[PDB]
């Protein structure tokens, strides 16, 4: 079971592309390539 | 400060209390905790709003 209490990590494929939207900062990102990509508390996955 | 019979007020914070023989404890309130997007509605009960 996840530890809900630890930050949300992602590691993204190499030739791949990952959004994130930041529903407090009101921020948008969109991570390529090889990367990890964490979220922030209010940060969430497009799926 | 001064206050009329049937007068409510809250204390709160840092503070030790025993109440005066002139006052009643009415209820324990506690803070509600919220991050910048969460919230609560509250009424004013005395204005109605």
């Amino acid at each position: 079971p996840r530890n809900k209490t630890r930050v949300v990590s992602y590691r993204v494929p190499h030739n791949a592309a990952v959004q994130v939207y930041d529903y407090r900062e009101k921020r948008a990102r969109v991570v390529f390539g090889p990367e990890l990509v964490s979220l922030g508390p209010e940060e969430q996955f497009t799926v | 400060v001064s206050h009329q019979a049937g007068d409510h007020w809250l204390i709160r914070g840092p503070l030790e209390y025993v109440p005066s023989a002139k006052v009643e404890v009415v209820e324990e309130r506690q803070a509600i905790p919220l991050d910048e997007n969460e919230g609560i509605y509250v009424q004013d009960v005395k204005t109605g709003k």
